[PDB]
């Protein structure tokens, strides 16, 4: 079984590079074409380059001259993407993809590499809870939640009861505020004779800061 | 060099029934080997693209025999005999005959469903939000069709600008709707100067527009 493991998501200032590497394993390295492929939230699809295993030659997209340079080591079985004078217009999600027909389209990716291009400071969310009331009531349902407030970068992921409540939840994408931090909520919509019984506390993981935090949303 | 062109952009199928999806490309696309190499990916949210379709027409393995691809020149069309609600995402043409390779803009495939209404929560800030400075009141549409909607934000009856962020999930997998989180942002001060706060909720499930409101303290 192929296997393309990359590595860990990155925060860049303005003017700085990122070096992603591409380990590959399970088949011969010199079989298969290696392209990087980047999006930017929200974005498409961007072909960045074709890397030749064997004669380690990059075929480049124009649009990166002078800015990306694809590498790959032999003796590691490891695909390189450097990308330099990093600007807000660089904040991807950056893929490494193989052909594993032999041709020069892809069909096998890694899991992506998030770079994140920001003057921002990496941190935590402060978690605010969205108290059911009677202005939150539709004929036996109630709706509840959580504000996950002034994080960066991405990702954060929340869960409800630590997974034991998926029914009826949305967690909303995340805004970009104009302080350069991310908000989000999540919310769930519960029976309403459950809020003196039942408890909800919404769990906001934020891995990039190393912060988790349980929330306890008690009704109004 | 190549550019990639997808008509329709979006599209809403009842699942049962067909979809087309076309790909144009500037300039021919013929390898150097004769080959025409337009492929289709299907990519769903928070995952990396799948290879559906290669060389125009083959299927990929494990890819259903409803799925299939023609064409000749520049112009490609994907179809999808009978939608499936699993067919949802963003698909995209691609071509790898001639360098640099090129993805179309993409062209999302959503479930067309019957219109709801959506239910509308409005919430205060929290008391602790409040006690670092910060005041952030949180309107929700929940569990409509189609996405099309507005959100209007008044405090003390005066229309609010600028001051508010939306967000909208991707369509439910096991009902096919919509949910929207309008946060309006004030400061403390600012908030504790008013009393009445509403969000009015425009959608074509509602006959009239439908405002959920609280007054301050209350």
């Amino acid at each position: 079984q192929v296997q393309l493991v990359q590595s860990g998501a990155e925060v860049k200032k303005p003017g700085a590079s990122v070096k992603v590497s591409c380990k590959a394993s399970g088949y011969t390295f010199t079989d298969y074409y290696m392209h990087w492929v980047r999006q930017a939230p929200g974005q498409g699809l961007e072909w960045m380059g074709e890397t030749n295993p064997r004669n380690g030659g990059t075929t480049y997209n124009e649009k990166f001259k002078g800015k990306a340079t694809m590498t790959r080591d032999t003796s590691t079985s490891t695909a390189y993407m450097e990308l330099s004078s990093l600007r807000s217009e660089d904040t991807a999600v950056y893929y490494c993809t193989i052909g594993t027909s032999g041709y020069d389209y892809f069909d096998y990716w890694g899991q992506g590499t998030l770079v994140t291009v920001s003057s921002a400071s990496t941190k935590g969310p402060s978690v605010f809870p969205l108290a059911p009331s009677s202005k939150s009531t539709s004929g036996g349902t109630a709706a509840l939640g959580c504000l996950v407030k002034d994080y960066f970068p991405e990702p954060v992921t929340v869960s409800w009861n630590s997974g034991a409540l998926t029914s009826g939840v949305h967690t909303f994408p995340a805004v970009l505020q104009s302080s350069g931090l991310y908000s989000l909520s999540s919310v769930v919509t519960v029976p309403s004779s459950s809020l003196g019984t039942q408890t909800y506390i919404c769990n906001v993981n934020h891995k990039p800061s190393n912060t988790k935090v349980d929330k306890k949303v008690e009704p109004k | 060099d190549i550019v990639m062109t997808q008509t329709p952009l979006s599209l809403s199928v009842t699942p049962g029934q067909p979809a087309s999806i076309s790909c144009r490309s500037s300039q021919s696309i013929v390898h150097s080997d004769g080959n025409i190499y337009l492929e289709w990916y299907l990519q769903k949210p928070g995952q990396s693209p799948k290879l559906l379709i290669y060389k125009v027409s083959y299927r990929f393995s494990g890819v259903p025999d409803r799925f299939s691809g023609s064409g000749s020149g520049t112009g490609f069309t994907l179809k999808i005999s009978r939608v499936e609600a699993e067919d949802v995402g963003v698909y995209y043409c691609f071509q790898a005959s001639h360098v640099p390779y090129t993805f179309g803009g993409g062209t999302k495939l959503e479930i067309k469903r019957t219109v709801a209404a959506p239910s509308v929560f409005i919430f205060p800030p929290s008391d602790e939000q409040l006690k670092s400075g910060t005041a952030s009141v949180v309107c929700l549409l929940n569990n409509f069709y189609p996405r099309e909607a507005k959100v209007q934000w008044k405090v003390d009856n005066a229309l609010q600008s600028g001051n508010s962020q939306e967000s909208v999930t991707e369509q439910d997998s096991k009902d096919s709707t919509y949910s929207l989180s309008s946060t309006l942002t004030l400061s403390k001060a600012d908030y504790e100067k008013h009393k009445v706060y509403a969000c009015e909720v425009t959608h074509q499930g509602l006959s009239s527009p439908v405002t959920k409101s609280f007054n301050r303290g209350e």
